């Protein structure tokens, strides 16, 4: 019979069916309710009239009644299956609490009545959908930032190291260096441009000192978007200010480590037997390592902190923004899998804490 | 019946390639192991790391068990509500290498060795309901 | 030497590999 993969983001749901090369079902991770419930689209579609809520911050689920909303609608409205029919794998973020693990394994098999489940952390995942066993995954996405070091398919807790902004941060910034150049985006629409702006125009430069001190000279930086309506925005130096943030999280205020610190200070955590394997298999996961520029940033950056890797490259798959579903798509399908379900069985002798036991 | 019956049953499904019984607690030594395997040879050096104050040397580069070395995955061992490690251990040349758990109960550690290809989470199970067996008859 | 024990209960290739060969199917 056939298991599921349902990728739980703080923006975005990925959802589907093992052994498939695609999740059937990407959409937003919101439920709404009036007001005085919708899922997903439609919940955008009317996001004016409705209170919208995001069940998922920074990658933990903290809204469980609007969580159970959203699998509900995921199994019967978007894969339009029976949960109890399939088993079914989750995906859950880097040092996911033990209480949160538990809830999920609760309502999975309670409230949902699934036959078997598993619960995989998601740069595992992404690892897994590259190719590889052993290598430290940087998982970037809307609300949350990790370095994972994963060895042989075991994530690494104590080297799991966060950066303290993703994607939803650097579309604010962007917004504000362009308010900045002259534009207004006062509405949710016009922030929804910025962000495409920011996903079609933005791009890491590789030496940024330059790329500032060159930029009015230029005749290839300035680029324009032109949207359906006519209107056009214009961007220049804000193409690469806007990810340099990554590096350098002072553009936004903070005095946290850039994400080539948190790589070198995440495998200086780890055994140094693994740290020259860790290196040579460093993946980019999630939508905010897809600008232009952004391994060959990397590669420049870890060489200056650990000159041993100066000839290693960055891994940086083309599918990454699905990579997490994709690895659990290709896991779930494996024979190597059927011993890792947590079945109903367990879970009635064992209780939801099963999980702290099976999966990890 | 003494300790060996326990490292049968542990041995019992298949899962595992090497067990074993160590007291930390009134006859710190090996109170039974797999004949000829890893965990026979654990030292009192090596459980001193285990239960130790440190936990936070062995992710420099590891543990050893039996002279085994070992990466730290999970530590939760002096936790009393968890009181469980894994580990895996550690090879060169690409040999094949195999998930470990290390549980406490009252006096003594239970670890556990799976085999080629076994998961983890089924051999941190099985330990952990040992260890749970154990505790409950103030062991 | 060890106390005496208390009853029992009575009640390859490797991974990279299958992933590597695991084949997706298109959708479907
Ligand atoms: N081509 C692109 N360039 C830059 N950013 C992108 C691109 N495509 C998507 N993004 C950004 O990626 C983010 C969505 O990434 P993803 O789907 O990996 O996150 P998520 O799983 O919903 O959230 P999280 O992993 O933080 O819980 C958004 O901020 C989006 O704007
Ligand atoms: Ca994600």
């Amino acid at each position: 019979t056939t298991a599921l993969v349902c990728d739980n983001g703080s923006g975005l749901v990925k959802a589907g069916f093992a052994g498939d090369d695609a999740p059937r079902a990407v959409f937003p991770s919101i439920v709404g309710r009036p007001r005085h419930s919708y899922v997903g689209d439609e919940a955008q579609s009317k996001r004016g009239i409705l209170t919208l809520k995001y069940p998922i911050e920074h990658g933990i689920i903290t809204n469980w009644d609007d969580m159970e909303k959203i699998w509900h609608h995921t199994f019967y409205n978007e894969l339009r299956v029976a949960p109890e029919e399939h088993p079914t794998l989750l995906t859950e973020a880097p040092l996911n609490p033990k209480a949160n693990r538990e809830k999920m394994t609760q309502i999975m098999f309670e409230t949902f009545n699934v036959p078997a489940m598993y619960v995989a952390i998601q740069a595992v995942l992404s690892l897994y959908a590259s190719g590889r066993t052993t290598g430290i995954v940087l998982d970037s996405g809307d609300g949350v930032t990790h370095n994972v070091p994963i060895y042989e398919g075991y994530a690494l807790p104590h080297a799991i190291m966060r950066l303290d902004l993703a994607g939803r941060d650097l579309t604010d910034y962007l917004m504000k260096i362009l308010t900045e150049r002259g534009y207004s985006f006062v509405t949710t629409a016009e922030r929804e441009i910025v962000r495409d702006i920011k996903e079609k125009l933005c791009y890491v430069a590789l030496d940024f000192e330059n790329e500032m001190a060159t930029a009015a000279s230029s005749s290839s930086l300035e680029k324009s978007y032109e949207l359906p309506d006519g209107q056009v925005i214009t961007i220049g130096n804000e193409r690469f200010r806007c990810p340099e943030t990554l590096f350098q999280p002072s553009f936004i205020g903070m005095e946290s480590a850039g994400i080539h610190e948190t790589t070198y200070n995440s495998i200086m955590k780890c055994d140094i037997d693994i740290r020259k394997d860790l290196y040579a298999n460093n993946v980019m996961s999630g939508g905010t390592t897809m600008y232009p520029g952004i391994a060959d940033r990397m590669q420049k950056e870890i060489t200056a902190l650990a000159p041993s890797t100066m000839k290693i490259k960055i891994i940086a798959p083309p599918e990454r923004k699905y990579s997490v579903w994709i690895g659990g798509s290709i896991l779930a399908s494996l024979s190597t899998f059927q011993q890792m379900w947590i079945t109903k069985q367990e879970y009635d002798e064992a209780g939801p804490s099963i999980v702290h036991r099976k999966c990890f | 019946a003494g300790w060996n019956a326990y490292i049968d049953n542990l041995m019992a499904d298949g899962t595992c390639q090497d067990a074993a019984i160590v007291g930390y607690k009134d006859s710190p030594s090996v109170w039974a192991a797999v004949p000829g395997k890893t965990f026979v040879n654990i030292t009192p050096a090596e459980v001193g790391v285990l239960v130790g104050k440190d936990r936070s040397s062995f992710y420099v580069n590891g543990l050893t068990l039996g002279g085994q070395k070992c990466s730290v995955i999970r530590d939760s061992l002096l936790q009393d509500g968890e009181f469980s490690m894994d580990l895996r251990t550690k090879s060169t040349g690409g040999a094949p290498t195999f998930n470990v758990t290390v549980t406490k109960t009252d006096k003594t550690l239970v670890l556990l060795m799976g085999k080629e290809g076994v998961h983890g989470g089924l051999i941190n199970k099985k330990c952990y309901e040992m260890a749970s067996h154990l505790r409950r008859s103030q062991y | 030497g060890p106390p005496p024990a208390p009853p029992l209960p009575a009640a390859a290739p490797g991974l990279a590999a299958a992933i590597a060969g695991a084949k997706l199917r298109k959708v479907s």
